[PDB]
């Protein structure tokens, strides 16, 4: 609040000046960051009620009901494990709604493939999403088809110690 | 207000229903890339000194 | 990477200190509902698509390319064997149409 510092502070010019508009560019380009990265859809999906995907468990990823955050688990404890003319401005978005945006690209690639990446949004059963894939990587259908048991058991067991290692290594 | 993400979509989602595409759009889409700028050369000790 | 859908080509337009990128996709419109399975049931054995997809309109059951609706009857030149029936998950019953079935005939 010294008048007298702030006239002495004139001398040097727009020094100020152009300290603030660094620290906007700085500041719109997080935003720009976070809307480049999050914000690739512009459709909300959601799963079904009835998470019948074949054997497939996707709990741990999927938003809980229960949660105030509506984060998912695996959120929730990444979330939790993260710990004088100064002012923090807010993100443009908001926790919540890149949780949003989060869920919204898991029911996309959960229900309709990569085919929402690519246009509109076409439903396709897991087990033929899956298929497909394994005949991007050069392996049959029949492979997938088969055993699909064993996988979907392979990929949840492969979820629970994602869950498990985020959890037990600081 | 609170801007809204986006319009909301609830996919179709069953264990034995597929959507098969019947017909396609050829869309062109236009990407701009900035590649240089002027190239600017400042003679120093005209610009301090004259 | 190359525009939004699926990539066909790319034009380059000089611009003043930039590039201008035409990108030329392929966006799927005008999607139609069909009813899938995995596999089809025929005597006793398994056919998955070589490269397609089996749909079901309601009463009839077809193998078409997955990004295009494009019905063609179910044979075995477009299908191959893998296994019985007992173990894949939503196998359906289905004829399998065979080319040769006519020739040895006549
Ligand atoms: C998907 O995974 C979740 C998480 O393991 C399963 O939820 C468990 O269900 C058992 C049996 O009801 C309970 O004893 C556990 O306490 C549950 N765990 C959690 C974290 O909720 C769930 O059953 C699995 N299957 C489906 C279809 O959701
Ligand atoms: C495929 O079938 C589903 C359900 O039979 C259609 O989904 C419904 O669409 C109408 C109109 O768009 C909505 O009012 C309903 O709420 C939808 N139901 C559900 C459960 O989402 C779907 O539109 C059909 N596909 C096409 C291309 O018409
Ligand atoms: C696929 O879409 C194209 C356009 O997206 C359709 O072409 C139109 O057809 C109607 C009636 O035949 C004409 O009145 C329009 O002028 C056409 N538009 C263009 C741009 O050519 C075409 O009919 C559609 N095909 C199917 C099978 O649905
Ligand atoms: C599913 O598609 C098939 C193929 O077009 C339909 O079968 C034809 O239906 C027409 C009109 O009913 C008949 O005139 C043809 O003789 C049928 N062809 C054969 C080989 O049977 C079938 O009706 C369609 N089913 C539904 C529910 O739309
Ligand atoms: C698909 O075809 C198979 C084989 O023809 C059917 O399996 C038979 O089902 C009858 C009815 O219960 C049994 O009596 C036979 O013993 C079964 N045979 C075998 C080899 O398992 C099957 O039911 C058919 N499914 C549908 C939906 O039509
Ligand atoms: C698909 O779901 C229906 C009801 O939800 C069920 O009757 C049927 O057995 C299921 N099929 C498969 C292959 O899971």
């Amino acid at each position: 609040d010294s008048t007298e510092c702030s006239n002495l502070l004139l001398q040097y010019g727009s020094f100020c000046t152009q300290l603030n508009r660094a620290l906007t560019g700085i500041a719109v380009e997080q935003d720009k960051n976070t809307q480049e990265v999050f914000a690739q859809v512009k459709q909300i999906y959601k799963t079904p009620p009835i998470k019948d995907f074949g054997g497939f468990n996707f709990s741990q990823i999927l938003p809980d009901p229960s949660k105030p955050s509506k984060r998912s688990p695996i959120e929730d404890l990444l979330f939790n494990k993260v710990t004088n003319g100064l002012t923090v401005l807010p993100p443009l978005l908001t926790d919540e709604m890149i949780a949003q945006y989060t869920s919204a690209l898991l029911a996309g690639t959960i229900t309709s493939g990569w085919t929402f990446g690519a246009g509109p949004a076409l439903q396709i059963p897991f087990p033929m999403q899956m298929a497909y894939r394994f005949n991007g990587i050069g392996v049959t259908q029949n492979v997938l088809y088969e055993n699909q048991k064993l996988i979907a058991n392979q990929f949840n067991s492969a979820i629970g110690k994602i869950q498990d290692s985020l959890s037990s290594t600081p | 207000y609170t801007m809204s993400l986006g319009a909301e979509n609830s996919v179709a989602y069953s264990n034995n229903s597929i959507a098969i595409p019947t017909n396609f759009t050829i869309s062109v889409t236009t990407e701009i890339l900035p590649v240089s700028m002027t190239k600017t050369s400042v003679d120093c000790t005209m610009y301090i000194c004259g | 990477f190359c525009g939004k859908g699926y990539h066909l080509m790319s034009f380059p337009q000089s611009a003043p200190h930039g590039v201008v990128f035409l990108h030329v996709t392929y966006v799927p419109a005008h999607e139609k509902n069909f009813t899938t399975a995995p596999a089809i049931c025929h005597d006793g054995k398994a056919h998955f698509p070589r490269e397609g997809v089996f749909v079901s309109n309601g009463t009839h059951w077809f193998v078409t390319q997955r990004n295009f609706y494009e019905p063609q009857i179910i044979t075995t030149d477009n299908t191959f064997v893998s296994g019985n029936c007992d173990v894949v998950i939503g196998i359906v019953n289905n004829t399998v149409y065979d080319p040769l079935q006519p020739e040895l005939d006549s």
